[PDB]
């Protein structure tokens, strides 16, 4: 069974090459969330650091791509660096050919194509990752684009990736049924933010320390993330109410 | 077993097979021994024939002036290596006036050599390298093997039953390595050393390869009856 | 590396056969089969569409017969697609020797080099070999009208009348039987529509399952021409002959 | 399958030692070098009778000095001796002077592993280099697909190849003539043959300082052959 | 390193089949129902909006893609291969036909193109067919409407109407009984949601469809004014307010 | 090189051609023959830059060589002219343009007419009655305009080429050592030796 | 089966076990260490002296990038010296370019890209080898570790080899008892202890002990070998702590 | 580009490529090559299954390399043409350089040349047909007959058959045909050719062509009637 | 314009007798009315008992004499240590030079 080990197609129409790139995506055991307000997007991310030996401050999945691009991998981190490494390249690229920033939706959209083509030739094995883009487009506004794999990609009023993904998602489901809108209403990024962590805490049922999470904001004109300090400031705000 | 096919694949303990039958390629041939004192450095090779119509395979190369090496296995892979060597030492001449260091023309087979290790198509090196010369910091004896891994020492031997010259010099490395000034002694020692590691056969005329270099010595190799002497 | 995924597609079998080739064979043998019957005074190209559906637009279609130059035309048995990458080739194959000889190009050189492409995919390059079986119809000033035949094997042979694709055993056998060297184009036409008739796996012959075309030098004086078929063209001479 | 380049676990390249077994298939080669002189014997092995026997060319002429047998898969020589022929003239244009044999068969032998995945496979054909030069005097080389060639004094190569050499091995001596030399070629020949021996399926050749490489004609060859065989009944 | 992979990851089996062609053909039966039906005076094509969640805005992703201003294409399989598919369409009509002739392509030579482009992923050294069916409806001056379905293996037929994917052998037999040679382009929208309903499981409104035509000349959607010769793109996506509105006289 | 001329009759194609072969201030040849017979009712004469010339018409011989030997059949004249038309088409495009200027005559067989094409090293083809390369056709186009008929007999050409050698004899400056004359016809090929 | 017979191949799992069985490889050879300091970093390796042929101090195993980066690595030896070719490479072509020399941070992702290319082709093999390394540059000292995978994350601490497990629990110790910082000449003394602890787990065979540090008061911020001296001080202070 | 090395040594020592290529010529229809004392013939099988052909149209068995050499061949049809078309291109080139036509001898090294690059050029099969060349030197009236196979060896022969039922042909011919005595004109060779062919083919009808090659450029292929001239006359011997 | 060449001047002189010879050489080198060297060599023993000099543009003659220096090199390791004989080392220096006939060494050589 030599359909299972390259991308081609099994009897019943599958790429299990694909599909076990994906079940690659958990392998790191962290769930990621992303949620828009009215002026940004907010992504965040567990931070579990196992070992004592480590540099805290250089365990990160979360990467600047461009000033206005924000990226979060769930997935091994060598292949989550060569994506970012990639995109990086091609945000540059694209503002040096067409004058103007590259948008978060087609920064996905690019990187969704390229890995259309790991699944369709055969020397190119698929990143074991899934890129959930975001940005506070020019034009569309708050934006979050996610790829897989697979090649799918498509734009989200809120997601979450990981392995505990789908009590996340219906705890966001549930919460934009009663909101009746398509994101957090709500005027500073602190406080989106803060909506980020309290469903995420209700989600998983885990309590956090400033120490196990990690949390990556985008505004107009800069995505930028938030040190250790930052995000205790945040968890003290969420405690006192 | 199934890992190997090439040498590409790890096996499940994590060994290269293909490396390592590679290596066994060096235990099939004939011994040879390499050492050195602190003014001269020696090869001594025991060469083999096909049978008693034939000429003896010769064992050592010479790679400049003030370098050279002895082979043990697949010799098509030393004529490629000793003519890199020859290369590299000459470019090093060329471009730089600079008598190329044995310590970088090990570290440039060993380079040379790994990267036949880790692509497709390609095989590893058959053969193992006694390098031997005398450069700006002294006389110096090096172990090549096809693994990649080169190896500076005193003494060593390379081949079938090289493990009783190896434990020879392993005895004798206090008394040879003060034998300075005297080219003679210094083979005499080699040539006893490569006795250790015969069997049945004696070290006869057309059958012995001996080679020298050091201070105010040029890379020279003794074959036929100017080895008559050591017999 | 890559070798352990390798098919091995230009490789001879124990007995001396290319695995490919045959098996290619096999394939072109459950496509819609298509003859070709040369006459003194012109040449029929008849071709059995695959089981057509109802709402299939029949007369902006093509899928069997196809035009390589005013003077050549192809019947094709096989994968349609793999058929118009040759098609294209050998059309452009010809617009180079008209445009270097300021001549239209002589049938057998036109096959020949078609089938010299087929042929290099059998024996180099790696690659799976065309699944597409030939009939060439076509004329020039040398042999006049001319049939031949090309298979994946890259091997040609000429023909007074030939099938390819599903059920030739049939059809050859029933070709053999009514044909004759003196015969006429209208007679070589009701020919190829009865010899489809008996060796279709439909139940009746109709007009929506037909690609018909003639090359005759019914012009007006020593020149050629082609006659690709209409739908309504179809229905009326396959009523002439008595089939409908 | 597997790579073309593989080592087995006994050290050795597969094709390579596969290589070998073609060329123990092929026919018989023979050469014996003297002070006198090589001689170069082969048998030709006509496969049919309507076989034109004066065709099989498995003796060839490389240079004035340095002459060539084979054995094996034939055809691959072709390309070996063209290399070979090209080297001698080259290095004639380059330095005004004949190429040394051993300089010769190492570059023939540079060929031999150039394969892989370059040529496909290994050369299915042994060679006997003979020749003479102003260093070394006369020389006879065994040149294998392998990359690796020897010196011999004398030499069998092909399918009676072990039955040969094991005769060779007693009747070589350091003093031998030329005339002994192709007396010996043609004794050996005729015992590992396996259809008799005669001047049409049996071809001697030769390379002397003064005259150069010589194929020996069918007339001068069957009277070497009735010497021969008078010599042997007269004891 | 390299693409090493220069040899067909298809070929022939002894039975004569193409394996990835029709495993690619499998693919293509497992993904959504999409349609298409030719009217005379246009073209509809149509199909669901299998949303992946309920968080993802289904806007963002397009399964009826706009090739030229006249031409318009949907897919059934495996929508990253279709993707891709709509990019190399859309350059290919500039490169092999617009920057020669200085006129967009007309319908059968763009889907013949594609069909090209199918092929060589079925034949080419280490790459596997495409995974999609696609259906592409379009209008040209001289060949007028005409709706082309193309297949993995780079097959294209014309059609009159047809489906793909899910539900195509009960859809297809649906639009036999519906299909007359006399349809107005409204009628065929009416028979098209009525087709579609059919396959068409949860929710069945103008956020969920995606269908779009290729009509009249809309000189609004061009741009410009100024040109008499340039009158705009025959080409239209139906919004989500205009489907729902043909939903309640249905 | 220099004067190679090509006459068209009723019924044949006359070349004549000059036999000098000079270089610096010496004739190093007086009986030169610049042509080459591409097939058996085909006949090239050529003139211009020195190896070219000949350099290019051994290279068309050999390439219609194949052609007749690949289809066992004789490409017409018309052919023959239209592949060396695009031959030096292609050539003067190039790094080192081939300057050479030819004359082809030849015999149709499947029409039964001679075919005369005058095609100079640019690649411009023209079929014409007669023709003439280099400085000749500044004398040989006025007295043929004058003296020619198209109904002529290959005796009539012979005559009229005489004409056309005896006025280049007198009025050009430089010395040509005479022509190399040929015919052809339905026949094929022939020399004609005294001239 | 046959997941792990290619390299690239994902099995079930989502793993690609080429990669794991290159940690077998570095998991069989000898043990080596870094010590992040207060102002640099420290390198030190376990030189298993499998014969008295072995000439002392001229086999060495620490590798310099640049003036200002060492490297060291465990498992196969040609493949950690292929990878420092290639960040010699890597931080000349920086250095041209930008002309500072190359971050460490920078430095980590070229092996860390160059690492991970050789997991995404079945025409290539993983590397053999666990790499420890780092230096001084413009922000100051970092210590990184960088595996087969192309994983690599910054270490206070780091150790690979046979006694990975001793050396990072003795790691993890200094860790706990200096909150406020290591100094580099301290860390040099308890790198030795460290290779000393970490022989327990490969004492068939005496060793060599081998030590090189980067410092911005000590080395200048740049990459020397700890010799003479300032290393027979450091061995003697690991020979004290065993007994 | 496709580099995988198909014909390569097994175990025993053979390449299985080249042997499986001699399977394909073993199929292919019977060639037959007879030389004389002042001419050469080469005689062809048809196979009868195929009716309804146009012979006028169907490439023919024998071919001409260059005015004077002739090629036949058996195995795979469209692998000849290739072996076919680089001997002519090499015909022309070699008229071109030397100034002199091929030797026979030169153009079957040639073409054998050609079989033995494809048993060691990576990404290629063997050619699956084995030749007879055929034709005289240049100014020179000794008859010249060689024969290639797959391997590319390549060798001279008095009289040689090559394709199926070539062993019962070479029987025939080995017996039938006097090396001392060669037939001395041109109806003795082309009746023995004819002779061996009969020993195989089934009828004397369109299932034999035979081709005559003479001194200076003289080549001819015979007629069906003039063919079917001398299978009567041998039927007719042979009642006795 | 960069012009490549250049004058180093000099003069070179060999005179042959019958069991030796000599090749003499000033040791001046200038450029246009200057000194650059008082004591510059540029006659050299090559090995094999072959002496030359490239006289004219001493960059191009060191350039040349540099190269058959290492042409003997190899013509020992390629060829089992045989001596280059004069007429050899004559030939292979006529390959040297010829090889840059575009583009030439600009020296009067003598060996
Ligand atoms: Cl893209
Ligand atoms: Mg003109």
């Amino acid at each position: 069974g030599y359909d299972r080990h390259i991308t081609i197609f099994s009897p019943e129409g599958r790429l299990y090459q694909v599909e076990y790139a994906f079940k690659a995506t958990n392998q790191t055991n962290i769930n990621s969330l992303a949620v828009r307000g009215k002026d940004c997007t907010v992504v965040i991310s567990q931070k579990k650091v196992p070992d004592k030996l480590l540099d805290p401050t250089t365990v990160s999945y979360i990467f600047c791509i461009s000033r206005t691009i924000g990226m979060v991998v769930n997935g091994p981190i060598p292949d989550a660096r060569n994506a970012a490494l990639r995109a990086k390249a091609e945000a540059a690229e694209f503002r040096y050919k067409y004058g103007y920033d590259m948008p978060c939706d087609v920064l996905a959209k690019r990187m969704a194509n390229l890995s259309q083509i790991y699944t369709q030739r055969a020397y190119m094995r698929p990143l074991g990752v899934i890129l959930t883009f975001v940005s506070v487009d020019e034009e569309l506004g708050p934006s979050i684009y996610k790829t897989d794999p697979a090649g799918y990609y498509v734009g989200y009023k809120a997601t979450a990736t990981g392995p505990k993904q789908q009590e996340i998602t219906t705890n966001l489901e549930n919460h934009f049924k009663k909101s009746k809108i398509d994101h957090i209403n709500e005027e500073s990024w602190e406080k989106v933010v803060e909506f980020a962590i309290t469903h995420m805490i209700d989600a998983l049922g885990t309590e956090f320390s400033k120490n196990d999470l990690e949390v990556g904001v985008a505004t107009k004109d800069k995505f930028f993330t938030l040190s250790a300090e930052n995000i205790e400031e945040r968890l003290v705000a969420i405690a006192e109410q | 077993n199934n890992y190997d096919g090439d040498t590409v694949t790890f096996s499940p303990t994590g060994r290269l097979f293909q490396v390592e039958y590679a290596l066994e390629a060096i235990k099939q041939g004939s011994v040879t021994v390499g050492l050195r004192s602190n003014t001269h450095a020696v090869l001594v090779a025991l060469k083999r024939n096909a049978d008693e119509l034939s000429s003896y395979q010769k064992k050592i190369i010479k790679c400049d002036e003030h370098m050279g090496l002895s082979l043990a296995g697949l010799a098509p892979d030393a004529r490629v290596l000793s003519n890199y060597l020859r290369q590299q030492c000459n470019y090093s001449s060329l471009v730089f006036n600079r008598k190329l260091a044995v310590e970088r023309a090990g570290h440039l087979l060993c380079d040379k050599a790994q990267k036949n290790t880790q692509s497709y198509g390609g095989r590893p090196y058959g053969v193992g390298l006694l390098i031997i010369g005398y450069d700006k910091s002294g006389a110096h004896l090096l172990e090549f093997q096809p693994s990649g891994n080169v190896t500076e020492l005193y003494g060593t031997a390379i081949g079938a039953r090289s493990q009783g010259a190896k434990t020879y010099l392993e005895r004798t490395l206090d008394t040879f390595i003060k034998i300075d000034g005297n080219p003679d002694e210094l083979i005499k020692a080699g040539v006893e050393a490569i006795s250790q590691s015969l069997r049945d056969e004696s070290l006869t005329v057309d059958n012995l390869s001996i080679a020298i270099v050091g201070k105010d010595t040029p890379f020279t190799i003794y074959d036929g009856e100017a080895v008559a002497k050591y017999i | 590396g890559s070798r352990r995924y390798d098919s091995r597609t230009t490789i001879f079998s124990p007995e001396g056969r290319l695995y490919q080739v045959e098996y290619a064979l096999e394939s072109i043998s459950h496509a819609g089969t298509a003859i070709g019957i040369m006459a003194s005074d012109g040449i029929v190209l008849a071709a059995e569409r695959k089981v057509t559906s109802t709402l299939l637009e029949q007369d902006t279609s093509t899928e069997k017969l196809y035009k390589l130059n005013d003077k050549i035309a192809v019947a094709v048995a096989g994968l349609t697609a793999d058929a118009e990458i040759l098609i294209n080739t050998a059309r452009i194959h010809a617009q180079n020797y008209l445009k270097t000889y300021n001549e239209d190009i002589p049938v057998e050189i036109l096959v020949r080099r078609l089938s010299d492409i087929k042929q290099g995919y059998t024996q180099h390059g790696g690659l799976r070999p065309f699944g597409v079986s030939f009939i060439y119809a076509g004329y020039d000033d040398r042999y006049g009208y001319q049939l031949y035949t090309s298979n994946p094997s890259g091997n040609y042979t000429g023909w007074k009348a030939i099938s390819v694709g599903a059920n030739t055993s049939a059809a050859q056998t029933l070709l053999q039987m009514d044909y004759k060297d003196d015969m006429k184009v209208d007679d070589a036409i009701e020919l190829a529509l009865k010899t489809l008739s008996k060796t279709t796996d439909s139940s009746a012959l109709t007009y929506d399952r037909l690609e018909f075309a003639t090359i005759r030098k019914g012009a007006n004086d020593g020149e050629v021409y082609q006659k690709i078929f209409k739908p309504q063209e179809i229905k009326d001479i396959l009523v002439k002959t008595g089939i409908t | 399958d597997r790579g073309v380049s593989t080592f087995s676990p006994e050290g050795r390249l597969f094709q390579v030692e596969y290589s070998l077994e073609a060329i123990k298939l092929g026919s018989t080669a023979i050469g014996i070098a003297t002070k006198e002189g090589v001689v170069l014997g082969v048998e030709k092995r006509a496969t049919s009778p309507l076989l034109e026997s004066d065709s099989i060319e498995k003796i060839v002429e490389i240079d004035r000095h340095i002459g060539c047998a084979m054995s094996g898969l034939t055809a691959d020589a072709r390309s070996m001796i063209e290399h070979a022929r090209t080297a001698a003239v080259t290095h004639n244009l380059y330095y005004d002077e004949d190429i040394n044999v051993e300089s010769l068969t190492q570059s023939v032998c540079d060929l031999a592993l150039r394969f892989g995945e370059l040529m496909s496979r290994p050369f299915g054909v042994a060679l006997l280099i003979a020749g003479h030069d102003a260093d070394d005097g006369y020389q006879l080389f065994h040149a294998e697909p392998s990359g690796t060639f020897y010196r011999y004094n004398a030499k069998a190569i092909g399918s009676g190849s072990e039955g040969a050499q094991a005769e060779l091995l007693n009747e070589w001596h350091s003093s031998l003539t030329l005339k002994e030399a192709e007396l010996l070629v043609l004794k050996i020949l005729k015992q590992v043959m396996e259809e008799k021996l005669d001047e049409n399926n049996a071809q001697l050749s030769c390379i002397t300082k003064q005259d150069g490489f010589k194929i020996y004609d069918n007339e001068k060859t069957a009277e070497l052959i009735k010497e021969l065989k008078e010599k042997e009944a007269a004891e | 390193m390299t693409d090493r992979y220069s040899f067909s990851l298809t070929t022939f089996s002894p039975s004569g089949k193409l394996g990835q062609i029709d495993y690619a053909l499998t693919a293509v039966k497992q993904g959504v129902t999409s349609l298409g039906i030719k009217a005379t005076n246009g073209v509809v094509i149509a199909t669901e909006k299998k949303s992946s969640s309920p968080l993802a805005m289904s806007e963002t992703l397009s399964k009826v893609s706009l090739l030229t201003p006249d031409i318009g294409a949907v897919y059934s399989g495996m929508g990253p291969d279709y993707r891709v598919l709509v990019d190399k369409s859309r350059k290919v009509a500039h490169t092999s036909y617009k920057r020669i002739y200085g006129e967009y392509p007309p319908t059968k030579l763009l889907v013949s193109e594609v069909a090209k482009i199918m092929q060589e992923a079925t034949q080419s050294g280490g790459v596997r067919p495409f995974g999609v069916s696609l259906l592409i409806a379009g209008h040209d001056e001289f060949n007028g409407f005409s709706l082309y379905q193309v297949d993995p293996s780079g097959s294209y037929f014309p059609w009159k109407a047809t489906a793909i994917g899910k539900g195509s052998v009960a859809a297809k037999t649906f639009l036999e009984k519906r299909w007359n040679d006399e349809l107005e382009l409204e009628d065929a929208i009416h028979i098209a949601l009525l087709t579609l309903k059919e396959s068409v499981e949860g929710e069945f409104n103008g956020d969920t469809i995606e269908l779009a035509i290729i009509g009249d000349e809309n000189p609004d959607l061009l741009g410009y004014t100024g040109i008499p010769t340039d009158k705009g793109p025959r080409f239209r996506k139906l919004t989500s307010q205009e489907i729902n509105d043909r939903l309640e006289a249905l | 090189m220099d004067i190679i001329l090509g006459i068209r009759v009723q019924d044949s194609v006359i070349l004549a051609s000059s036999k000098a072969v000079t270089r610096g201030i010496s004739v190093l040849k007086d009986s030169d023959d610049k042509t080459r017979q591409l097939s058996p009712h085909t006949l090239m004469s050529f003139a211009g830059e020195a190896g070219d010339t000949v350099q290019f018409a051994e290279y068309i011989q050999a390439n219609i060589q194949l052609y007749s030997i690949r289809e066992d059949y004789e490409l017409s004249p018309q052919a023959v002219s239209s592949f060396v038309r695009q031959e030096l088409a292609k050539s003067i495009r190039s790094r080192r343009p081939y300057q050479v200027n030819v004359l082809i005559g030849g015999y149709d067989k499947k029409k039964n007419k001679p075919e005369l094409y005058q095609i100079d090293y640019l690649g411009t083809k023209v079929e014409l009655p007669y023709g003439a390369h280099g400085y000749s056709g500044f004398y040989t186009f006025s007295l043929l305009d004058h003296h020619y008929r198209p109904d002529m007999t290959t005796e009539e050409g012979l005559d009229l080429l005489k004409l056309c050698v005896q006025e280049l004899e007198k009025r050009m400056p430089m010395d040509f050592k005479g022509v190399i004359v040929k015919i052809v016809d339905k026949d094929g090929i022939r020399q004609v030796d005294d001239f | 089966t046959g997941y792990d017979l290619s390299n690239s191949v994902f099995s079930p799992d989502g793993r690609n076990f080429q990669v794991e069985y290159a940690v077998k490889a570095v998991e069989n050879g000898t043990t080596s260490i870094g010590i992040k300091c207060n102002d640099g970093v420290v390198f030190a390796v376990e030189k298993l002296i499998t014969s008295k042929l072995l000439v002392p101090q001229k086999n060495v195993k620490i590798q310099v990038v640049d003036r200002h980066i060492g490297c060291v690595y465990s498992g196969l030896i040609p493949d950690g010296r292929h990878l420092v070719n290639r960040g010699r490479e890597e931080a000349a072509s920086f250095k041209k370019l930008y002309k500072t020399p190359i971050p460490i941070p920078a430095f980590a992702d070229r092996l860390g890209q160059y690492v991970q290319a050789h997991t995404l082709y079945n025409s290539v093999r993983p590397f053999g080898v666990s790499t420890i390394f780092g230096g001084v540059d413009k922000n100051g000292a970092h210590l990184y570790m960088l595996e087969p995978s192309g994983s690599y994350w910054g270490y206070k601490g780091a150790a690979t080899g046979k006694g990975r497990q001793s050396a990072k629990a003795e790691l993890e110790k200094l860790v706990d008892h200096h909150p406020e910082g290591l100094s580099a000449r301290e860390a040099v003394k308890q790198a030795a202890k460290i290779i000393y602890l970490a022989h327990e787990d490969n004492k068939e065979k005496d060793f060599e002990l081998e030590i090189s540090w980067c410092s911005l008061s000590e080395t200048n911020g740049l990459h020397k070998f700890v010799k003479g001296d300032l290393l027979q001080e450091a061995i003697d202070f690991a020979q004290k702590e065993i007994n | 580009g496709y580099d995988r090395a198909l014909s390569i040594f097994s175990p025993d020592g053979h390449i299985f490529q080249v042997e499986y290529a001699l399977e394909a010529v073993k199929r292919g229809t019977c060639a037959v090559g007879v030389k004389g004392k002042n001419c050469v013939v080469l005689g062809c099988e048809r196979r009868s299954t195929l009716k309804l052909q146009d012979t006028r149209i169907t490439p023919s068995k024998v071919s001409k390399i260059d005015s004077h050499v002739v090629l036949s061949f058996s195995g795979l049809n469209a692998d000849s043409r290739i072996l076919i078309e680089k001997a002519r291109v090499e015909a022309q080139s070699h008229r071109l350089t030397l100034e002199d036509p091929v030797t026979v001898e030169y153009l079957t090294r040639y073409v054998a040349g050609v079989q033995q690059r494809y048993t060691q050029s990576g990404g290629v099969r063997p050619f699956g047909v084995s030749t007879l060349i055929a034709g005289f030197d240049p100014r020179d009236d000794e008859p010249k007959l060689y024969q290639t196979e797959p391997s590319g060896i390549y060798s001279s022969w008095s009289a040689q058959t090559i394709g199926r039922n070539s062993k019962t042909v070479r029987e025939f011919l080995e017996k039938n045909y006097d090396r001392k005595e060669p037939p001395a004109t041109v109806e003795e060779c082309v009746k023995l050719t004819v002779r061996s062919l009969l020993e195989v083919v089934q009828t004397g009808a369109k299932n034999i062509e035979i081709t005559v090659v003479k001194p200076d450029s003289d080549i001819v292929a015979l007629s069906s009637e003039e063919i079917n001239q001398y299978v009567t006359q041998i039927e007719q011997e042979k009642q006795e | 314009q960069f012009n490549p060449y250049g004058d180093n001047g000099g003069t070179i002189l060999g005179i042959a007798g019958e069991d030796f010879a000599v090749l003499a050489g000033d040791t001046r080198n200038i450029t246009d009315y200057s000194i650059n060297s008082r004591y510059e060599p540029k006659v050299f023993d090559c090995g094999d008992n072959i002496v030359m000099s490239a006289n004219g543009f001493a960059a191009d003659g060191d350039a040349l004499v540099k190269r058959f220096k290492n042409s003997v090199k190899w013509y020992h390791f390629d060829h089992n240590d045989k001596k280059l004989s004069i007429n050899s080392a004559a030939r292979n220096i006529q390959h040297l030079l010829y090889g840059k006939r575009f583009f030439p060494y600009y020296v009067h050589t003598i060996i």
